[PDB]
């Protein structure tokens, strides 16, 4: 029996967890007064997973909500599925986020972080076996860049053997929605990398991508953004809730897909992704499900696979299917373009099909793939940040908070020690 | 802009005060918003909403939103107020011992203007009531006709709203003599269905001074009028009910229509208010026999509804294969003729529900026409 | 939860006042006579909750003479202002810098602060200051700078944004401006944390060419002001996608701690019977906050260096037209950045549409300010820093001053100060050559 | 047109005496909405049997 | 989706598109108020954008030097068709000096034009390009017309831009400066214009006499046919057709050389009303016609010269292979021509849409065609403008306001050489095959 324990830091980080929670209550039946209408026996088998029971049946998330404004919790509890939280695990703070990493961990968010590891280790103490820990969270800005790496920092301090899981949202190439994600996301990723085991990177513009060419919408809404998330997030943690054969939960995932303890960069992906007018018209089948995933403009990062090698991808499918189709098919993905994966990680795909599909839906996928090509993701922000701190730009915030230039130097010095290894590893 | 406000009540089904509420429709794009009494914080934002509609907001009625189920108590500020105000006008509509066979062509005029219908009862009137009933024309020569008309056959008497629905449904009344309304021909409903001005068709208050002594007399506040004309033991019975849902877009007149011309005698109706526990009683055999038992319970209690006593008749087919099967998706391709094959959709919102098995039946009938009033 | 303070100081804050009011009165749903009708939180950023239904505003109207207060306390506005929140002076500062700051500001000092002392007693999380002043007279100059002075002393952590009204380029209004401006902003560069810029004569070229009024007044232009400045204080008023703070505005704005100084423009500022015939969509409303007319401080923008633009979008804006147009403006070539600062564009999306007052301006559905902080700017400074020299240059009205508390020695310790400041605002404005 | 009195529009002589249809309407265009938001596409809402 | 901004300057500019918006606003929806009542979808998207509810209003920007005729349009039935700025006035005319139009007072306006293209640019989405409309003749329409084509060249390059061009009379003309004027923007216009389709006063007043019927017309009539003639060209990417073509299609099919871009217009049926129904007007019939030269709309007889490149474009109910035997029976005949580099000499295209009549002096019919012909006969009236050039030039005539106004003086020259050279390309490519 196993548990996870859900964090939202920061805004974005906060209603990508609400839409999770709907989306995953919706796929366990609980409505948003708590109780239980559903169809199948089948949902209540692993409910206590993301859900702790309560008096009368009343399942509320294992959950934690925090920010340093007080103007998303109230959003958060005005959603439709919004008082199914419980209202101790709102820690919020009377303050100001100001975007600020500086802001974010040493200062209010610092601040905070006392209070909001209580109900951290309540929910942890109130599980029999717990295996991991999930955080929703922006790099692009504060609190869920400055609070949400201190929170990996201290949780990782205080349970190091468990599996950490943050879904991040890393800035796009054609915007950026402020003006200091370089700054943000470099002291982001620099507590990112020696800490937590299975980060899962998310971009905009790839999801406006997927929501214009695949899924054929002209006016994409947030909901959208944090519904393919969503989905996601759903269908990565589904043979641990949902039975099935080749179960695999977050820890074998971690191992079949980490060679290397620092390479964990992952960008996700979901394919039965249909238009409108491509649904009646749809062919849906494992091979039409593989060839989807595998597209390279259904993933969501704003990376192209066919700039680097694939070191491992992890295929999580949900329906019932055959391992014929399944094994083979992705046997015939790894022959047709072999250049495309590295040859010192043979047999490098890993296989994981649940019984129980989503809701409405027969044959879904959730695609996982550790690659070279999140080095673009990367350096990227790397020669950002050195546009940008050449000049001593956009500093004195940082420099007044108690950030220091040694350790701005050494976030930039690690990101290029993470550039490193991505070309090493595939170059040979 | 342009909000509609209004003060509901919902019933948690933990700790058991009401939960005090404030609704907030918005029609000029279909959307949600509630604010709280106790403590003044917000509640479910302003969200779109397809499926709460305008003819939902009134007071008294049972609206279901996000499975919180509210009832409304309060008309929210003056603003609305004024708007839902003096508005709505309550009356009492009676159909006449006369075109009881016609019942559903009457119950779907009043349906045609937007009268909607919140009490039904069928009853033979007592012999002690009539004279309470002929207050309007007391100690006149025409005591012993109209005695005779009116305790004769069952009535049906009824509760309708709109605006200013005293002179509206006078207007449906068209002239009081049907002679008269047969040779002025205005198309009203003694100039369809009446015979003559003892035995029309309908008549009842003329003002709502009048319509609150008819209201008290016809359906009183603690309850003792009606006998509940059922014949509740009369072997070939079968209980059915018109659902909420059906009520709610307003069908039962069809229903009417639709079970009178396969030659089924309806003997008794009634419109009663389900409560939850009362639901659980009526549908005591379906909690594990069908896995959703559960979406029966709210659609059963998700508003008002309207019990039935047919008589079975019409050789070979029995109500049973009149209705069909349960899902009208079924019996859409499976046995196409049915009353659940074409009169409702869904399989949450059927357009009725039998009495299953044989022997459970005279059991509904009892329930809601002998041990529910 | 989520206040800021608004500190009116002189003639021209009071009027900027006046059209801030009527603007919001209507924008919460106040009556003038401050009260909801007969018909959640909102209010609780801008006004505060007194007995009944009165909703009582946070503001402080300081003038060192009469008249001005007066027009407040006489007309439509007499019921919702408190009484001891409109503060009055005796005697005129008399564009007199001297007068604002040394002498005549004494008597109203201690009463100011501790007004806005006793404002900010009912408040339980500060976010800012706002202070609407000019750069011209003698209690917008020297009020402000003293008042500006105290309160970094007694406020030091909060942010104080300021509003000011710029002296005219080619036309001003009085003789001593340039000296006022000069000496004002001495004192203001160290303490004020950003200064949004708005002058007079691109709001009259504005209102002629894209709101075709030949011959509106002063309310005409305040009222484009409010706009403004409704446009700023907008996510901590409604909900929206991206709720951008006073903090966040701070924190995204000044990417060096001495310049501070955005100029702010506004857009659809279109006249109703001159909007029947355009779409007022996402791409030429943003369009138009970058052309060089909306633009409301005479300087060119092609005379400079953008740095950092905060868009704050407001109305039926779905969220990602905005990438697209944001998209196609880095692209086109008139419009240049720096070269060290390649995110260069801020994003702040309300769902609220803009309520217009009856007045001028067209009702649509969607709003954007730029406050874009520019290296143009420095143009602007450079003709007041010319008048400043050109009237020191033989002693100009210099007894006035100097008769009335004032040293020698800040004039001259000023334009060092100015020289100081286009210094910075030209090696910031270089390129990278390291 | 000729000489704006006061902070009045300055109405064309060819167009004053047309009805006033302008000023109290909303200019612009309402954002054109699309499917709703991935709840009916990406899961669709239920198959029966 | 397939757009294109049309720049109505000059007094002729300004009436030619009145004429050419009236029949646009006869054409598909749209009542004179800017409104379309119900009663495909795209077609409105070409000339015409659509605000909210419905307020189309036209891809075209209105400009002249002088006021009153603008205010004509502004006081006129289609005010409140159009948007206020779109219609801009300046406040002195250019009095028909080119460098009046071109070199004082054009900065005025310079700007502000450019502004008002570059802001429709953008309300479009994908531009073919820039239909103008001048003449050769006033300061207006020389003048600006230079300048604005002197920016737009530089600003949008790849779009493509097409001149309709009042050129002046071979014998009547409305003016004396018309040699100068005319050679002096021809001389920079030649450069500059993709394509410049040309059409004169005197021959439509001879199609109007011989086959409208009517002895006396107006500039009214006169526009109405150049209005049907841009109908009919810019029609085919409003519909769809049989054929489609558009503006590169025109202009890879009747520029044969970068500087051989001045086709000749001429229409078929011009008939009459009291006319249409006592012939069939077949295709055959109205092929013959457009190529009679005696409907052509520049003055000059198109047998003085040889035919480059032809195109047709069968407006309504045309059969699209009755055009074939058309052409079958026009490439036997002896009187019509063609160069001998050039077998395949006739681009056609066809549209279903029947030509739609405004309350006029033209017939209701349901066949028209578009005649672009690339002919060396152009040759002839630029000759003839040339000898008016030379007998203006002789001694120093009306060149005083040119250069005290502020043109330099050699630029008189320079534009007659640039018109020789114009020339003399002509018969270059006009002389036959002998290598
Ligand atoms: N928006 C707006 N600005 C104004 C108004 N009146 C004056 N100004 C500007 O403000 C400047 C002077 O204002 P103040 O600094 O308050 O002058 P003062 O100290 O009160 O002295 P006086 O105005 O002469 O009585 C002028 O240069 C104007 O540009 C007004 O009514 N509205
Ligand atoms: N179709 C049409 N053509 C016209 C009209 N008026 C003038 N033209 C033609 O234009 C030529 C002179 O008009 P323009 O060159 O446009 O006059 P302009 O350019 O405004 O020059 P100015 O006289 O300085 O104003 C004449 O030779 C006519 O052929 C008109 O009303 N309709
Ligand atoms: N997927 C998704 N991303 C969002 C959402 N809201 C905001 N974002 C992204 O979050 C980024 C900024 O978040 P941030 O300022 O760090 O929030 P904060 O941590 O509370 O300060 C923006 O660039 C947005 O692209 C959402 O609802 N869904």
């Amino acid at each position: 029996m196993r548990e996870i324990v859900h964090l939202q830091a920061g805004q974005c980080g906060n209603q990508i967890g609400a839409k999770f929670w709907e989306v995953i209550s919706d796929e366990h039946g609980i409505d948003p007064t708590g109780t239980y209408h559903g169809d199948s026996d089948l949902q209540l088998e692993r409910i206590n997973v993301y859900y702790n029971e309560a008096t009368g049946g009343k399942y509320v998330p294992r959950a934690v909500l925090v920010d340093l404004e007080p103007g998303t919790m109230d959003s958060v509890r005005s959603g439709p599925f919004g008082q199914i939280f419980r209202p101790d695990n709102f820690v919020f703070g009377q303050s100001g986020a100001g975007n600020n990493w500086a802001k974010g961990h040493y200062t209010e968010g610092a601040e905070l972080v006392d209070s909001v590891l209580d109900v951290v280790r309540k929910e942890a103490e109130s599980c029999d076996c717990l295996q991991g820990f999930q955080l929703t969270h922006s790099l692009g800005g504060g609190t869920g860049s400055g609070m949400g790496t201190l929170l990996i920092s201290k949780i990782r301090e205080e349970y190091p053997d468990r599996i950490m899981n943050t879904f991040s949202v890393v800035p796009s190439p054609k915007v950026s929605d402020t003006v200091v994600e370089p700054y943000n996301a470099t002291l982001s990723v620099h507590q990112l990398v020696e800490n937590t085991d299975e980060t899962y990177c998310i971009d905009n513009e790839a999801l406006y991508d997927i929501c214009f060419r695949t899924l054929k919408l002209t006016t994409p809404t947030y909901g959208d953004l944090n519904h393919l998330v969503s989905a996601t997030m759903s269908g990565v943690t589904t043979c641990l809730r949902f039975p099935g054969q080749l179960n695999a939960d977050l820890r074998k995932l971690a191992v079949n897909m980490v060679p290397f303890p620092r390479l964990h960069f992952f960008m996700p992906g979901f394919a039965p992704l249909t238009s409108r007018g491509s649904q009646q018209y749809r062919a849906l089948t494992v091979p039409e499900l593989t060839q989807q995933m595998f597209d390279a403009k259904n993933m969501m990062a704003a990376c192209d696979p066919r700039h680097g090698r694939y070191l491992t991808v992890a295929a999580v499918f949900r329906g019932r299917m055959s391992m014929k189709e399944v094994d083979e098919q992705m046997l015939n993905v790894q022959n047709k373009n072999s250049s495309y994966f590295v040859e010192w990680i043979p047999n490098n795909v890993k296989t994981a099909v649940c019984d129980i599909p989503p809701r409405g839906l027969k044959m879904s996928a959730t695609f996982i793939g550790n690659s070279t090509a999140i080095q673009e993701l990367f350096k990227r922000i790397s020669e950002q940040f050195t546009a940008m701190f050449r000049r001593k730009a956009f500093l004195h915030w940082y420099t007044g908070e108690g950030m220091d230039e040694m350790e701005f130097t050494e976030a930039e010095s690690n990101m290029n020690d993470l550039g490193n290894p991505v070309v090493t590893r595939g170059a040979c | 802009s342009e909000r509609f406000v209004f003060i509901a009540e919902w019933y948690d089904p933990n700790a058991s005060l009401f939960r005090r509420y404030e609704l907030l429709f918005y029609p000029g794009d279909g959307s949600v918003e509630m604010h709280d009494v106790k403590n003044h914080r917000t509640f479910l934002k302003r969200t779109k909403y397809e499926d709460l509609h305008l003819e939902d907001l009134f007071i008294g009625n049972k609206v279901n939103v996000f499975s919180r189920q509210l009832v409304l108590i309060d008309y929210g500020d003056q603003y609305t107020a004024r708007q839902l105000g003096s508005k709505k006008e309550k009356t009492l509509a009676l159909i006449k011992p006369d075109a009881v066979s016609k019942a559903g062509e009457i119950i779907e005029i009043i349906n045609k203007a937007g009268f909607t219908l919140t009490k039904l009862k069928m009853m033979t009137l007592s012999r002690k009531e009539a004279t309470d009933f002929h207050i309007d024309h007391q100690s006149r020569p025409f005591l012993n006709e109209l005695i005779q008309f009116i305790t004769s056959g069952p009535i049906i008497a009824m509760e309708i709203l709109r605006d200013d629905a005293i002179c509206e449904w006078k207007k449906l009344l068209g002239p009081a003599n049907s002679g008269l309304a047969r040779t002025d021909a205005p198309g009203s409903i003694r100039a369809v269905f009446g015979t003559d001005g003892i035995r029309n068709a309908a008549h009842g208050p003329d003002s709502l001074s009048c319509a609150a002594r008819e209201m008290e007399l016809f359906f009183p506040s603690s309850g003792v009028c009606g006998p509940a004309n059922t014949a509740k033991f009369t072997n070939c019975t079968t209980c059915c009910i018109v659902k909420p849902h059906a009520i709610s877009e307003g069908l039962l007149g069809k229903i009417l229509m639709a079970i009178r011309d396969a030659g089924f005698e309806i003997s008794a109706m009634q419109m009663f208010n389900m409560d939850r526990v009362n639901v659980e009683e009526f549908y005591e055999v379906y909690k594990g026999v069908v896995s959703e038992y559960n979406e029966m319970v709210t659609e059963m209690y998700s508003g008002p509804c309207v019990a039935m006593e047919i008589q079975q008749t019409n050789p070979t087919m029995t109500f049973r294969e009149f209705c069909g099967p349960a899902d009208p998706e079924i019996a859409r391709h499976l046995r196409p003729g049915t009353l659940r094959a074409i009169f409702g959709k869904t399989k949450i919102q059927n357009a009725v529900h039998c009495t299953d098995l044989p022997e459970d039946g005279l059991l509904e009938v009892q329930y809601f026409f002998k041990i529910l009033d | 939860q989520r206040e800021c303070i608004s500190v009116h100081v002189g003639q021209a804050g009071v009027q900027i006042g006046n059209a801030c009011w009527e603007l919001y009165c209507l924008e919460h749903g106040i009556q003038p006579d401050g009260q909801m009708p007969s018909d959640d939180d909102s209010f609780n950023t801008f006004f505060s909750e007194t007995g009944a239904g009165k909703h009582v505003p946070r503001a402080v109207f300081v003038d060192l003479e009469p008249t001005v207060i007066d027009e407040v306390r006489t007309g439509t506005y007499r019921q919702l202002f408190h009484p001891e929140q409109l503060i009055t002076g005796k005697e005129d500062a008399a564009n007199n810098y001297a007068r604002g700051h040394y002498t005549i500001g004494k008597e109203l000092i201690d009463l100011v602060l501790d007004r806005i002392r006793k404002l900010a007693d009912q408040c339980t999380g500060l976010q800012g200051f706002l202070i609407f002043h000019s750069f011209g007279g003698g209690t917008g100059s020297g009020f402000t700078s003293l008042l500006m002075e105290r309160l970094s002393v007694d406020y030091g952590k909060k942010s104080k944004l300021e509003f000011s009204i710029y002296p005219a380029p080619q036309v001003s209004t009085a003789v001593v401006e340039p000296y006022n401006s000069i000496l004002t902003t001495h004192t203001t560069l160290e303490h004020s944390d950003c200064a949004f810029m708005v002058d007079n004569e691109a709001i009259y070229d504005i209102c002629r060419r894209n709101l075709d009024i030949e011959r509106p007044t002063y309310t005409n232009l305040n009222r484009l002001i409010s706009q403004i400045v409704s446009s700023i204080t907008a996510s901590l008023r409604f909900d929206g996608a991206l709720n951008v703070d006073l903090t966040e505005f701070q924190t995204n704005l000044v990417p060096y701690p001495r310049i501070h100084f955005p100029l702010a423009t506004y857009a659809p500022v279109i006249s109703a019977e001159k909007a029947y015939h355009e779409q007022l969509s996402v791409a030429e409303i943003t369009n138009a906050c970058f052309e060089p007319a909306n633009q409301m401080v005479k300087c060119d923008p092609r005379h400079g260096k953008y740095m950092a633009c905060c868009l704050l979008y407001r109305g039926d804006v779905v969220p990602k037209d905005v990438n697209a147009a944001i998209a196609a403006i880095k692209t086109k070539r008139s419009i240049q950045f720096v070269d060290w600062c390649p995110t260069g564009f801020k994003v702040g999306i309300n769902y609220q549409p803009p309520t217009v007052v009856p007045g001028d301006l067209a009702k649509v559905q969607r709003a954007v300010c730029m406050l874009s902080n520019t290296t143009a700017i420095a143009e602007a400074w450079a003709r007041l820093d010319h008048k400043f020299d050109l009237m020191y240059a033989k002693r100009a009205f210099v007894h006035w001053y100097v008769g009335e508390g004032m040293e020698e020695g800040e004039f001259s310790e000023a334009r060092e100060d100015m020289a100081a400041l286009e210094k910075d605002y030209e090696e910031v404005g270089m390129d990278s050559v390291e | 047109f000729r000489y704006p009195p006061a902070g009045a529009e300055r109405v064309f002589y060819g167009r004053a005496n047309d009805p006033q249809i302008a000023p109290y309407l909303t200019h612009g265009i309402r954002s054109k909405i699309s499917i709703p938001a991935k709840v009916l596409i990406n899961p669709q809402p239920i198959t029966t049997f």
